[PDB]
């Protein structure tokens, strides 16, 4: 639902760096540049931000209880 | 002691004719119509009403014309009386099918006039729509 | 192969292509076809293990 | 096993009202002469024909 | 091979002989009329049934655009090159294997076999 | 100007997103339904046979008009409050809709004085409706407005909520009506089938079918053999077969020459008229008109006693029950006998062999029967009973004199629960009627995956008996494509019996044949009433849904002014279909529903109609007012059905037909868009399945719908006996451009994967996977399950019921041994409290005449907290609760994987961080799969898809997975992936973590996309 | 194709290897061949297993 806390692979830091990167992508950066400012060298980083959905957005249209 | 496959039961039953779930959905409406009007008597048992309903669901056939028809045509050939109803009840698609389900079959009927006999069944036989 | 088989339906297309006798000239063009097809992915697959 | 059927190219029944007729122009050439002998012409012949 | 229909009730002149004077008529049942008949031939029969089929192909194929179109062989009495070509559609010449050419002009309708 | 081929792949995705954005998903779905409950229930109700009552006092009830309101709900109150979608699964009743008709009766007592009241509204009953739909509580809502009904946007509808159920009327393929079909049978007594099915417009009375056959040349007589081959036809009512030449007599053609007028056209073909004699020899006895009709009624299903009789009921017989559709009238002798004669003459042409014979897998013999077309026939068998009921309810009331009131007349019953029935249950008709019953269609909608909820709504069913047992339906046909897709069936006995439906495809509607038939009036159409026998020759026959309108004189005036009506969006239809069978001069015109079309571009000498500027208004398709129905109002893009698409040529694109060395064909009438619209919804998920194997394929879609993932959005709110979610649903890196359209972007249902493919320890055979357990502890795979538990405390005995409280040890007798602390004060458990094992979640207690504990508890073993608890009141007024039990799945060595192609794998083991096999940049892969499974059970795609993702991520693009894209190659990939310091294959050096020293084979290493089966070890074994 | 095409392409011959990629035409002739293999595979481990 929501982006991990890290990467599954080796274990870095990616939740953080979603907040960044819908960021950059608003501010006119490509999408693999955005990933590179970010410090995101491995692939299997790059992977959690590039393709990621943020659905939790949807989710929250839906009053509370 | 007893046996279906093999053509084993008591004597008795050899005197008595198969009926078909269909035929006999008829004979018991026939009981039935004069019971709930012809004579003011207590409603008919439990068991005749869950036999009714097993008829009616599994009816292969509309109206007299079809089952008489089927009736003919099997008697005209050596079909055991035994196999009688119960080819007809269980309206086998294939000829392969018939024989498994009933191993009387195999030991004189062969794999091609049984199959020109289950089809004909199936032009007999009304689907609801 | 492609340009073999052209060439044996232009044979029948102007019936120079001769049936079989234990064939019909249907059949037969159909067996013609067939080979030169079969034959190519054995030839061209024998030489992709080498 | 050869049928007439297999062996066969062309059927037809023609009307030939007297023997020697023979309305069909092509084979009268080769009917006459085997038709010289009175092969089962001793009596009438039915004009039908099934050529 | 024909059939004929009598003047009088329009119904089916079966082939009948008469003996008086040896002559093949037509005639009626039901109806008295009957009509001499001058082919002298009933019916024919072909086994091997190889019709051509330029006479069943029809002209107005030539506006099909699924049909190929060959420039190769012209029309015989147009001169046009486009020439729709296509095989035989008939089940009984399925065995064969032939092309037959209609002429690709709007009016000609010619058609030819090579 | 022109689209120039390095922008039309760019522009030909951009007029299919406008197609999806107007016309969607399930439009062929919601079309159907609408079509029924606008014009199909009215003309149920508008074309009731009068209801008459008498025993002097006559009764003439007649229903006048029906009306119907939007969904509500009817409490102990009776107020008509609105009735949400989503209140009904949550309450387990039917989302339904009430029904109104108009009933006036006329009521005369033989005193010469007629009055009649007026019923307003009379509460005939209610008919459920499909969500998204016209009538629908949701129909035109913004997506802020759904939200605030707890109602997925992304939801496309489309089905019926009955008792809490979500069903999908699976459409049932069915031989084409109105259209005659010539087949060759070894097995029949006789050499050819005239097989015709003729029904009238929706439907007036039960289809009838009449098969025109001709005896076989096999046996052998004394007169048999004479004439040899003879056609006989037996007639729906007649046991016996009667030769066709009798029943062109009894219409009222004597004279034997307009016999042959009407069934051979050209008379200088000798070869057809000779077949035809023999069948006059059999019918030559009856000369008079009289005694055919003596002759029909002879072997009559009921004959008359007297002779007059038999020849009242082959009359009735032949203008009524023979060729309904043609004419139903008593002055339609001519038209029934043309289309008679013309049936004939179709045999004659498949006997001489001069026409092929029908195919029976041909898609354009077979019509589609959607939720419209399906509960139109249903909604008949309901009425009809009604005015039964009505008519046994006034019989008795009318012969005691007395009026009866309509309120009592009108049963609610038979028409609310005669629907609700089979939609539940599945079994379409009446279970009273002695007859055999249909199963498998309404079945429970699959929410496990959107991709499969969208692949259920589009599910299609082969032909079941007779017409699917002589048919091959599981074999694929060439007419599928485009219009079914190929790769997706299910797999085991009942393979290919099941289809989908393609993306663009969809299925026509329906729409009524009057335009039409009154627009070839106006031209140089005639009737065959006006015309002789002998204008048929050489005319064209015209066809409108199989009606014999007329011949043309010139067809291809006709056609071409046809043609530009249907791009005009005229009076004909962009729907509508016309048939031009130049072969045979005849040109047929459907206008009937059922029939499965696609769109295409038109071509015009070699040149697209689809031109720059209409791109560019589609590229700002949004605030400019245009969508789709603008494309096709301009004629550049039509519809073509499958027999249309007999005699349409296609080009796959644009360069094909722009220029070629060698013109393969320089006529080119239509354009497809893209081929891979051919796939459905589960196959337009797999990138490159061109370069997979087909059974691979066919694997996928059955595994894609058993992938878990979020199927919709409101799965909170809802309550369901099965649902998992993924924890982390992410999109995949290779993507196709129809995946956009599917929404499976928005709801993936997988989590990429860095798939290293090596023989690690051996763990791993051909079916088999290895894992990366520091991964599954970081969430590489976890995923939530869901199961509802339902139940209800009802008043079922006066004596004794059901209530909700704790069941004590001292007030309960009969007790099972169990933790019961769980249980509040009102015997639900409240949400947050874990539950593990067996434990009581609900309690219930029955009164016998003390009380005995017939509480609930938890299916399975597994331990789960309650997550959420819904107390509400059934339909019967009992109180009724839902209780929502989540647990959490951790992957371990029994789930079992699968990717997005080959066989599913299940994990051999489980490797932590250090233990898996590193490279040199320090990258474990999450997953190692057996190399042995690629030569057979996999595909080069996974090594592709690996390649693609390396790049995709390395260059932090998503990779394009179009099926048939040329610009994408393996070589183009492998030189990407060489700019970034890798492998132009993807091969790695990786280091073994028990040794460290370096593997000789170096290993070859992507992030694949997988997806994780419903399968998994710890629901078999706690069960 | 052509009307009466009796081509490589159009009999459903398949001249592109997995790796290269198969053109829309070839597809669905592929898939064709493994419809028949499936269903051939469904009743052949029913008739084996009787
Ligand atoms: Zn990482
Ligand atoms: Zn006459
Ligand atoms: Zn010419």
């Amino acid at each position: 639902m929501i982006i991990p806390v890290r990467c599954f692979t080796c274990g870095k830091i990616v939740g953080n760096k979603w907040e960044a990167y819908l960021g950059l992508l608003q501010a006119e950066y490509t999408e693999g540049d955005a990933l590179d400012a970010l410090g995101l060298k491995r692939y299997c980083c790059r992977r959690m931000l590039l393709a990621h959905v943020d659905l939790i957005e949807k989710l929250l249209n839906y009053a509370p209880l | 002691e007893e046996d279906a496959s093999q053509l084993i039961f008591p004597k008795e039953f050899e005197t008595a004719e198969t009926l078909l779930n269909s035929e006999v959905h008829m004979l018991l409406e026939h009981r039935k119509q004069q019971n709930e009007s012809a004579e003011d008597e207590q409603e008919l048992s439990e068991v005749f009403m869950k036999t009714l309903n097993y008829t009616a669901r599994f009816s292969r056939f509309k109206n007299r014309e079809t089952i008489a028809s089927v009736r003919s045509l099997l008697l005209q050939k050596k079909l055991h009386k035994f196999e009688l109803a119960c080819l007809a009840n269980l309206c086998p698609e294939t000829a392969e099918e018939s024989k498994a389900l009933i191993p009387s079959l195999e030991g004189r009927f062969e794999d091609e006039e049984l199959q020109q006999i289950l089809d004909d069944i199936q032009t007999k036989r009304s689907f609801q729509y | 192969a492609k340009q073999d088989v052209i060439e044996v339906i232009e044979k029948a297309h102007n019936n120079e292509l001769e049936p079989t006798p234990g064939n019909t000239l249907r059949q037969t063009f159909e067996n013609q076809v067939n080979r030169i097809l079969n034959d190519a992915r054995d030839k061209t697959g024998s030489s992709a293990q080498k | 096993h050869t049928t007439l059927r297999k062996v066969t190219a062309n059927t037809a029944i023609y009307y030939d009202p007297n023997p020697q007729s023979t309305v069909v122009a092509e084979d009268q050439e080769w009917v006459n002469v085997y038709y010289e002998m009175p092969d089962f012409d001793v009596a009438r012949i039915s004009p039908w024909l099934l050529r | 091979v024909g059939i004929r229909f009598c003047q009088e009730c329009n119904n089916m002149l079966y082939p009948k002989e008469d003996k008086e004077n040896r002559i093949l008529l037509y005639a009626c049942r039901n109806c008295d009329y009957q009509q001499e008949a001058d082919n002298s031939c009933i019916y024919v029969n072909k086994i091997t049934h190889e019709v051509d089929e330029l006479t069943q192909i029809i002209a107005d194929v030539s506006q099909d655009p699924t049909l190929p179109r060959t420039e190769d062989h012209p029309c015989q009495k147009c001169g046009h090159k486009e020439a729709v070509f296509f095989q035989s559609h008939s089940a009984r010449a399925e065995d064969a294997m032939r092309l037959y050419y209609v002429c690709t002009a709007p009016h000609c309708g010619h058609r030819w076999t090579e | 100007d022109e689209i120039t081929p390095d922008l039309w792949q760019e522009a030909c995705w951009i007029v299919i997103s406008s197609y999806f954005d107007e016309k969607g998903l399930v439009r062929q779905q919601l079309d159907s339904f609408d079509e029924f409950i606008q014009m199909s229930v009215q003309r149920i109700v508008e074309d009731a046979p009068p209801i008459d009552l008498q025993a002097p006092p006559r009764y003439l009830l007649k229903f006048e008009q029906i009306y119907l309101s939007k969904p509500t709900h009817w409490e102990r109150d009776g107020a008509p409050s609105p009735m949400m979608p989503n209140e009904a699964r949550l309450r387990n009743l039917t989302y339904s809709a009430p029904l109104y008709v108009d009933i006036t009766k006329t009521v005369i007592k033989e005193g010469e004085e007629q009055l009649q009241t007026q019923h307003q509204k009379t509460f005939i009953g209610k008919i459920p409706i499909m969500l998204r739909s016209t009538y629908c509580l949701l129909n035109g809502l913004t997506d802020r407005d759904l939200c605030e009904l707890n109602e997925c946007p992304l939801d496309p509808g489309g089905y019926f909520i009955i008792n809490g159920s979500e069903k999908v009327l699976i459409a049932q393929e069915k031989m084409a009506t109105n259209t005659v079909y010539v087949f060759a049978k070894k097995d029949s007594k006789y050499a050819y089938t005239g097989e015709c099915r003729s029904c009238l417009e929706n439907s007036s009375r039960p289809t009838s079918t009449i098969w025109v056959s001709m005896l076989a040349r096999g046996g052998q007589g004394a007169k048999k053999s004479a004439i040899g081959q003879r056609i006989v036809a037996t007639l729906p009512y007649i046991k016996q077969e009667v030769p066709i030449i009798i029943v062109f007599r009894a219409l009222g053609f004597v004279s034997d020459r307009d016999i042959l007028e009407h069934i051979i056209y050209d008379f200088e073909d000798p070869e057809m008229m000779e077949m035809v004699k023999p069948s006059l020899d059999e019918a030559f006895v009856i000369q008079e008109q009289n005694v055919a009709l003596n002759f029909i009624g002879s072997r009559g299903a009921k004959p008359g006693v007297t002779k007059e009789k038999r020849i009242k009921y082959a009359k009735e017989v032949l203008q009524k029950e023979m060729l309904p559709h043609v004419g139903v009238s008593d002055f339609c002798e001519t038209k029934k006998a043309y289309f008679l004669g013309y049936m004939v003459h179709r045999l004659l042409l498949a006997a001489l062999g001069r026409r092929e014979l029908d195919d029976r897998d041909h898609y354009g013999n077979k019509r589609l029967d959607l939720a419209g077309p399906l509960l139109a026939f249903l909604f008949r068998g309901m009425f009809k009973n009604l005015l039964k009921e009505v008519r046994i309810y006034a019989q008795k009331f009318i012969d005691r004199g007395k009026d009866f009131n309509l309120e009592l007349a009108i049963k609610t019953r038979i028409i609310s629960d005669g629907l609700k029935y089979s939609l539940a249950t599945g079994n379409w008709g009446d279970q009273k009627k002695a007859h055999q019953a249909r199963a498998g269609v309404s079945q429970v909608l699959n929410r496990l995956t959107f991709a499969s909820t969208l692949s259920h709504l589009r599910r299609l069913n082969s032909p079941i008996g007779r017409d699917g047992k002589l048919a091959k339906p599981r074999q694929l046909h060439n007419t599928l494509w485009g219009m079914v897709c190929p790769a997706e069936t299910p797999e085991g006995h009942a393979v290919g019996l099941v289809k989908n439906l393609a993306l663009m495809a969809y299925i026509s509607v329906g729409s009524q044949p009057s335009p039409i038939l009154e627009f070839l009036e106006e031209w140089s159409m005639e009737n065959l009433e006006e015309i002789s026998p002998a204008a048929i020759a050489d005319a064209t026959k015209i066809f409108v849904n199989g009606c014999w309108v007329g011949i043309h004189k010139d067809p291809e005036q006709l056609m071409n002014t046809l043609r530009k009506l249907r791009r005009q969006m005229d009076i004909i239809v962009s729907e509508v279909s016309m048939i031009r069978d130049i072969r045979e001069r005849e040109i047929r015109i459907y206008t009937d529903a059922g029939r499965i079309c696609r769109p295409l571009l038109i071509v015009e000498k070699q040149k697209l109609l689809l031109k720059k500027r209409h791109i560019d208004q589609l590229k700002e398709r949004e605030y400019n007012n245009y969508s789709w129905q603008d494309l096709v109002a301009s004629g550049v893009v039509e519809y073509i059905d499958t027999l249309e698409e007999e005699t349409v040529m296609l080009a796959m694109t644009p360069d094909d037909l722009q220029e070629k060395e060698v013109a393969y064909c320089s006529t080119y009438t239509h354009c497809e868009i893209h081929p891979s619209m051919i796939l459905g919804v589960c196959a337009s998920i797999i990138p490159f399945p061109d370069h997979n194997q087909s059974p691979r394929n066919t694997y996928q879609s059955a595994m894609g719908k058993q992938a878990m993932g979020v199927y919709i959005t409101n799965f909170h709110v809802r309550m369901d006996t099965l649902a998992h979610v993924l924890y982390y649903p992410q999109k995949p890196l290779v993507t196709t451009r129809s995946m956009e359209y599917l929404r499976f972007r928005e709801l993936p249902a997988g989590i990429n994967s860095i798939v290293a493919i090596a023989s690690y320890t051996g763990y791993n055979q051909e079916d088999s996977v290895i894992m990366n357990r520091s991964a599954v502890d970081r969430g590489f795979f976890r995923s939530v399950f869901y199961r509802s538990y339902k139940e209800q405390e009802s008043k079922k005995g006066f004596d004794q019921e059901e209530v909700f409280e704790k069941p004590t040890r001292e007030t309960c007798q009969g007790m099972r041994h169990a933790i019961y602390d769980k249980l509040d004060d009102d015997g639900l458990i409240a949400p947050g409290v874990r539950v593990s094992g067996d434990d009581v979640i609900i309690g219930k207690t029955v009164t016998l005449p003390t009380k005995r504990d017939c509480s609930t508890f938890l299916r399975t073993s597994e331990t789960g907290i309650v997550d959420q608890v819904m107390v509400t009141l059934n339909q019967e007024g009992y109180k009724f609760c839902k209780i929502r039990v989540r647990s959490v799945r951790i992957p371990q060595i029994g789930d079992k994987f699968a990717s997005r192609h080959g066989q599913k794998g299940t994990c051999g083991i489980q490797y932590r961080q250090e233990d898996m096999p590193f490279t040199c940049e320090g990258i474990t892969p999450d997953i190692i799969i057996n190399p042995h499974a690629i030569p057979s059970r996999m595909t080069i795609g996974h090594l592709i898809e690996c390649l693609q993702g390396k790049v995709s991520a390395n260059k932090g693009e998503i990779g394009d997975a179009t099926p048939f894209n040329d610009a994408v190659n393996v070589q183009k990939i492998s030189n990407l992936l060489s700019d970034y310091g890798y492998h132009l294959r993807g091969n790695e050096v990786l280091y073994n973590g028990f040794t460290g020293r370096k593997i000789t084979s170096q290993i070859f290493i992507g992030p694949t996309y997988y997806q994780r089966l419903k399968h998994m070890v710890d629901d078999k074994i706690h069960s | 194709f052509i009307k009466d095409d009796y081509g490589p392409e159009s009999r459903g011959f398949v001249e592109n290897s997995y790796l290269a990629g198969l053109t829309p035409t070839e597809f669905f002739f592929h898939a064709m061949g493994g419809r028949e293999g499936l269903i051939d595979t469904a009743v052949k481990t029913a008739e084996t297993g009787y």
